[PDB]
């Protein structure tokens, strides 16, 4: 959480993660980049036995995020009062 | 260097129209693993979960109900380990 | 006043230090520091047949206690006595554990109350992925609810309001720049 305060396994292993770099989510999902399996996997967001392959790469994916409204919600901006 | 590789480095795209091909019966020692972009690695470092040859073939098969290369360690959840 | 966002708030209406949050000791009164800093574990609270000892609180399942391992953090579970069933007029059934035997109610989403004599419906709502947002109690359930920009299916997931446009994924693949559509069919190269 925010403050650290509960601590929740989503993967583990060797086989099933071996080396991730980026992740971003959405939803019921999480899509994370590994450079073992050369991939962009997608996997549930409080628990996957198994992730899966959204995407396949002849190189390393580094990065990777979700493009959608509630991403980015509104809010006030406190500097709008003359910068 | 950039005469025959992955980039396609001039307009005509002349580097890569035409290149050299490995020379088949090559040999990796029977020390070593080899990978299917053909070239070769210690069986040391085959499940170690990080791609030691980049076309991701050492960690391909780890945990098909498998073990260890005798000389590696093991980790109880995680991963075989170089000595 | 409320807590300021380099602090920490407690149940009971009390504000903490934000470093003392996870440091290792119970800054907070209802041990709201340490609630869950080791990983996968429950502190002082449990799933519906779970048990936990006095060493550090730490829950773990009853028939793993007297298995022959130790199991709690001073290994407090291994001992593994009887008598208490017999003081105990609780109301369903008992387990022989260290400290003179244990009673729990039935498995089935129900819970032992102030005492082991007493029984309560379990705290659904704690279960890990129970709901994709937020979860209510009901009599004898759970109800779940979603914000404002999302829609409520399979009671168990959030789904997004169809006011916003399909959702994208936007990757790199190295050399280049990748978008995609959220189920995977289509994908284009940006730049
Ligand atoms: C944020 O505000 C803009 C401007 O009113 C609106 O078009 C957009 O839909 C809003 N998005 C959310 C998630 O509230
Ligand atoms: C314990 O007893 C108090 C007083 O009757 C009551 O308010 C509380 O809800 C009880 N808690 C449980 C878990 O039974
Ligand atoms: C979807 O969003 C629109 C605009 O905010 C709202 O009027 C409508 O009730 C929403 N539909 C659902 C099912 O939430
Ligand atoms: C290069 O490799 C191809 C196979 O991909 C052929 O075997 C070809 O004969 C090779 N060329 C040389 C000169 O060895
Ligand atoms: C060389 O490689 C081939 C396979 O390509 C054989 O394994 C052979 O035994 C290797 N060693 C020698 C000395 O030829
Ligand atoms: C793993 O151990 C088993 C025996 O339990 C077999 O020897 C198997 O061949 C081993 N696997 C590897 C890759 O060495
Ligand atoms: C508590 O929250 C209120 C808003 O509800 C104010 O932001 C107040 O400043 C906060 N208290 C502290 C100590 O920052
Ligand atoms: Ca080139
Ligand atoms: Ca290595
Ligand atoms: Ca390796
Ligand atoms: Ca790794
Ligand atoms: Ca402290
Ligand atoms: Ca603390
Ligand atoms: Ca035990």
């Amino acid at each position: 959480t925010y403050d650290g305060i509960q601590r929740k396994t989503v993967a583990r292993g060797g086989s099933l993660v071996p080396h991730p770099f980026g992740i971003s989510l959405f939803e019921e999902h999480v899509f994370f980049t590994d450079w073992t399996k050369m991939a962009v996997m997608k996997a549930n967001k409080f628990t996957d036995t198994n992730p899966q392959v959204y995407h396949q790469s002849s190189l390393t994916p580094f990065g990777v995020t979700v493009y959608h409204a509630l991403r980015q919600p509104n809010a006030t901006n406190p500097c709008g009062n003359n910068n | 260097q950039w005469r025959c590789d992955k980039q396609n480095d001039c307009l005509d795209g002349s580097d890569e129209q035409n290149c050299p091909t490995r020379s088949p019966s090559s040999t990796c020692p029977p020390t070593s693993f080899t990978c299917d972009n053909h070239m070769c690695i210690p069986k040391e470092w085959v499940c170690d979960t990080d791609n030691d040859c980049s076309d991701g073939s050492d960690e391909k098969n780890c945990q098909a109900s498998g073990t260890c290369h005798p000389t590696q360690f093991r980790c109880p959840d995680h991963r075989c380990i170089s000595p | 006043d409320t807590c300021g966002g380099h602090q920490f708030t407690c149940s009971n209406g009390q504000c903490i230090n934000q470093n003392w949050v996870c440091d290792g000791d119970d800054d907070c009164q209802d041990s709201g520091d340490e609630d869950g800093c080791e990983s996968n574990q429950r502190h002082h609270t449990c799933y519906p047949r779970e048990w936990a000892c006095p060493g550090s609180g730490r829950c773990i399942s009853m028939d793993k206690v007297c298995d022959g391992v130790p199991d709690c953090p001073e290994g407090e579970d291994e001992y593994c006595g009887t008598g208490l069933c017999s003081i105990l007029n609780c109301e369903y059934q008992c387990h022989q554990t260290p400290y003179g035997g244990e009673c729990f109610c039935p498995p089935g989403h129900i819970i032992n109350s102030n005492d082991s004599r007493t029984c309560i419906d379990f705290d659904d709502c704690q279960i890990w992925g129970i709901c994709d947002q937020k979860c209510e109690s009901r009599q004898g359930r759970h109800q779940c609810l979603c914000e404002e920009g999302y829609i409520l299916e399979r009671g168990q997931h959030c789904k997004s309001n169809d006011s916003f446009s399909a959702a994208s994924i936007i990757f790199s693949n190295g050399r280049d720049l990748l978008v995609g559509d959220l189920h995977g069919r289509n994908f284009r190269i940006l730049a």
